[PDB]
C-alpha cells in the first residue's frame, strides 16, 4: 500500500532544469505530516494549498518533478514572477496546485573546482511554454548570419557551464528543488491516505 | 593560504581559543571550515567539521565559532590531554588550503 | 567501518615516477558526495592536499601540481592509484590517503600513512 514519497527527494541525483525528470504518483496515502515535520525543507511555501493539514484531502493525478537551481533563483519557480529560469528552463502554470519545496543542498552536490554535471538553458528567441521539456540543444541565433553549427558570433550555446562553487554566497549554493503538482480532478482518486 | 599563530602556550584548568584568519581572498564567504586535532605521531583526527557543529563519538567540549572571515577553536578547561596540535582547513576557490601548525604548549 | 591503509613502495631515486596505492574498506565510492583524497606534509611542516577523486571521475589537481599528480580510481578491487613524475629531495614526506565523505565534513577518516622518502 505504501509508496516511494521518500525517493522522489532522497534520490541518489537530480536531473537539471533543462531536462527536468517528471514521475506520476499513484495508489499512495497522503503522510504529509511527515514530510511538513521534517525539520530539513527549508522553504515549505506552498501557493494555494495550506502547508500543513493535506493528510485531510487526496487528489486524482498527482505528479512530481525534480531540479537544481541557485538561491537567488528559489524565488523564480513560482507562478507569479519569471525572466531567468521560469522563461527558458522550467515555468510554473498559473493555475499550479502544489509547491517548490526546497532544501539546502551544499554537503552532496557541490565539489572542488567546478561541478559540470547540473546545467541550465541561456537565452533563447522562442518563449518556454508551461510544463515543456527543452531537450533540443540546437544553436541559438541571435538573428541574421546563420553559422549553422558553428559557435562564437551569435551563436553561443543554450546550455551554460554551472559551476558549482564549494563557497558561494547565501543565494549561489546549490538548492535541490521538487515540484508536487496537484492534479484536480473528478476522477475516482488512487493517492489517499487516512 | 590561512594564517594562525605560530603556538599558542597556556596553563592547565584554563581557557584558551585558537584562532585561524582568512586574509587571502581565496574563500568566497569562508562557508565550510574544519580542524584535526593531530596527535603527533601517528596521523591527524577530526574534532569538528563544521563552523560549529562536531562530529559524534570523538567529541566531548571542542567547539568554534567565526564571525566574519576568523575562524575559531574554543576548548574548554581540559588542557591534561596531550601537546596535540591543531590545523585548521577549509575550502578555497581552486584547492583546499590546511594552514599552518599551531603546537598548543600546556604549561 | 571506514578504514584507510596505504600500500606500496616507500623508497625511490630521483627523477622517477612514484605510483602510491591505499586500500580502503567499509565504505562505497558511489555515494553521493563521496569521494578519497592525497595530503602530505614533509617532516616539521603543515599539510597541503595534493588531489582527491569524487564518485563520477573527476581528477581534481593541486595548482602547482597540475600536471604531474594524475590521480586514479578502481571501484571493482577498491583501489586507488596516484602517479607522479620528476622525484625531487622536497618530494620527501609521509602521505597521507584521506576520505571525502560529503562537501561539508572535510576528510572524515584518514588513514596510517607510509614516510616515502625520495633520495639516491
Ligand atoms: C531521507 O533520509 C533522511 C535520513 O535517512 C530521513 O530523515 C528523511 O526522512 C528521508 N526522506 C524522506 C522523505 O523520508
Amino acid at each position: 500500500n505504501l509508496c516511494p514519497f521518500g525517493e522522489v527527494f532522497n534520490a541518489t541525483r537530480f536531473a537539471s532544469v533543462y531536462a527536468w525528470n517528471r514521475k506520476r504518483i499513484s495508489n499512495c496515502v497522503a503522510d504529509y505530516s511527515v514530510l511538513y515535520n521534517s525539520a530539513s525543507f527549508s522553504t515549505f511555501k506552498c501557493y494555494g494549498v495550506s502547508p500543513t493539514k493535506l493528510n485531510d484531502l487526496c487528489f486524482t493525478n498527482v505528479y512530481a518533478d525534480s531540479f537544481v537551481i541557485r538561491g537567488d533563483e528559489v524565488r523564480q519557480i513560482a507562478p507569479g514572477q519569471t525572466g531567468k529560469i521560469a522563461d527558458y528552463n522550467y515555468k510554473l502554470p498559473d493555475d499550479f496546485t502544489g509547491c517548490v519545496i526546497a532544501w539546502n543542498s551544499n554537503n552532496l552536490d557541490s565539489k572542488v573546482g567546478g561541478n559540470y554535471n547540473y546545467l541550465y538553458r541561456l537565452f533563447r528567441k522562442s518563449n518556454l511554454k508551461p510544463f515543456e521539456r527543452d531537450i533540443s540543444t540546437e544553436i541559438y541565433q541571435a538573428g541574421s548570419t546563420p553559422c549553422n553549427g558553428v559557435e562564437g558570433f551569435n551563436c553561443y550555446f543554450p546550455l551554460q557551464s554551472y559551476g558549482f562553487q564549494p563557497t558561494n554566497g547565501v543565494g549561489y549554493q546549490p538548492y535541490r528543488v521538487v515540484v508536487l503538482s496537484f492534479e484536480l480532478l473528478h476522477a475516482p482518486a488512487t493517492v489517499c491516505g487516512p | 593560504a590561512l594564517t594562525q599563530p605560530a603556538s599558542v602556550s597556556g596553563s592547565p584548568g584554563l581557557s584558551i581559543t585558537i584562532s585561524c584568519t582568512a586574509t587571502s581572498s581565496d574563500v568566497g564567504a569562508y562557508n565550510y571550515v574544519s580542524w584535526y586535532q593531530q596527535h603527533p605521531g601517528q596521523a591527524p583526527k577530526l574534532m569538528i567539521y563544521d563552523v560549529s557543529k562536531r562530529p559524534s563519538g570523538v567529541s566531548n567540549r571542542f567547539s568554534g565559532s567565526k564571525s566574519a572571515n576568523t575562524a575559531s577553536l574554543t576548548i574548554s578547561g581540559l588542557q591534561a590531554e596531550d601537546e596535540a596540535d591543531y590545523y585548521c582547513s577549509s575550502y578555497t576557490t581552486t584547492s583546499v588550503v590546511f594552514g599552518g601548525g599551531t603546537k598548543l604548549t600546556v604549561l | 567501518q571506514v578504514t584507510l591503509r596505504e600500500s606500496g613502495p616507500t623508497l625511490v631515486k630521483p627523477k622517477q615516477t612514484l605510483t602510491l596505492t591505499c586500500t580502503f574498506s567499509g565504505f562505497s565510492l558511489s555515494t553521493p558526495g563521496g569521494g578519497v583524497g592525497w595530503i602530505r606534509q614533509p617532516p616539521g611542516k603543515a599539510l597541503e592536499w595534493l588531489a582527491l577523486i569524487y564518485w563520477d571521475d573527476d581528477k581534481r589537481y593541486s595548482p602547482s601540481l597540475k600536471s604531474s599528480l594524475t590521480i586514479t580510481k578502481d571501484t571493482s578491487k577498491n583501489q586507488v592509484v596516484l602517479t607522479m613524475t620528476n622525484m625531487d629531495p622536497v618530494d620527501t614526506a609521509t602521505y597521507y590517503c584521506a576520505r571525502l565523505t560529503a562537501a561539508d565534513t572535510i576528510f572524515d577518516c584518514w588513514g596510517q600513512g607510509t614516510l616515502v622518502t625520495v633520495s639516491s
